[PDB]
């Protein structure tokens, strides 16, 4: 949330055109699905990331 | 003759795709069970009512055990 | 109005609305659960129901 | 004629009740009987089915699991070339559903 938001914030306030900031915001966007760890390759990785959640709220039982 | 040997082999796939809908709600049928299903909502029933028989019907035999 | 979104825009906050998606019948409240912003203008133009739904995930992570 | 046979078999599949002289084979039977002569229950409308597809096609949307749905959706384009839709549908509905589910095979 904060790289993103630099090269968001300097795409839209140098843009002169409408075409421009919508195209910025897209590629703001999908660069977020692609380094969070929500993409197709990804899946297994979040499904080992759950896996440790797991143990942190079984440990208040 | 031959057409009506095909349409229930045209009854069998549709079983089968009903068969990935069912384990991907997590429901207590098999397919064998799903059969006698289906041949209870053909004649028209309300399946509200079927599922509060299996609703308590399953509570019957861990409640037991 | 305790934190201190009361001090921007009516606008804003007013967009800010609660939202609860479909139930089941075995269900919890951290399963269901969002905020969603409204969109209301011509707007639409420039943010569309797939930018939400990727919203949403981000926000389900 | 055929429905009383088929809810014997409806009892010795989800009850386990082999035995047909078993007097809890019998009150099962009293029970479905009565709860099938005795309705209250609303009668069911295609469009808030198709409501509760499209939520759970959502619901497999959020939670990042893209051919899950995708193939939800594929099968569901499938069965619907088959009222007794909508009857079914309900039916695997109402019976369980426990939320965005932890299962595979969506490439089968």
């Amino acid at each position: 949330l904060e790289c993103s938001w630099d090269e968001l914030w300097n795409k839209v306030q140098q843009a002169q055109d409408l075409d421009h900031i919508i195209a910025a915001h897209e590629v703001f966007l999908d660069t977020i699905i692609s380094r969070c760890l929500l993409d197709s390759d990804s899946r297994a990785l979040l499904n080992q990331l759950r896996a440790v959640f797991d143990q942190i709220i079984e440990l208040q039982n | 003759a031959a057409a009506a040997a095909a349409n229930l082999n045209a009854v069998r796939e549709t079983m089968d795709v009903l068969l990935e809908i069912s384990r991907i709600l997590n429901t207590g049928l098999d397919m064998e069970t799903l059969s006698i299903c289906v041949r209870l909502c053909e004649q028209g029933i309300n399946p509200e009512a079927l599922s509060s028989v299996i609703k308590e019907l399953r509570k019957a035999t861990e409640a037991l055990k | 109005r305790a934190t201190n979104a009361q001090f921007d825009s009516p606008e804003i906050l007013r967009r800010l609305d609660v939202r609860l998606l479909e139930v089941s019948p075995g269900d919890t409240g951290w399963d269901v659960f969002s905020l969603d912003y409204h969109v209301d203008g011509p707007i639409a133009t420039v943010f569309t129901r797939e930018c939400m739904s990727h919203y949403l995930r981000v926000f389900n992570f | 004629a055929q429905q009383e046979r088929d809810v014997r078999e409806l009892v010795r599949g989800v009850a386990g009740l082999q035995d047909e002289a078993d007097p809890n084979f019998q009150l099962a039977l009293n029970f479905a009987w009565s709860n099938f002569r005795f309705h209250r229950f609303l009668d069911v409308n295609s469009h808030k089915i198709e409501k509760t597809i499209e939520g759970i096609y959502e619901k497999f949307v959020i939670h990042s699991d893209l051919s899950k749905a995708a193939s939800w959706k594929r099968l569901t384009e499938e069965f619907l070339n088959a009222d007794a839709h909508y009857s079914i549908l309900s039916l695997l509905l109402c019976l369980s559903d426990s939320p965005s589910n932890s299962s595979y095979v969506e490439t089968p």
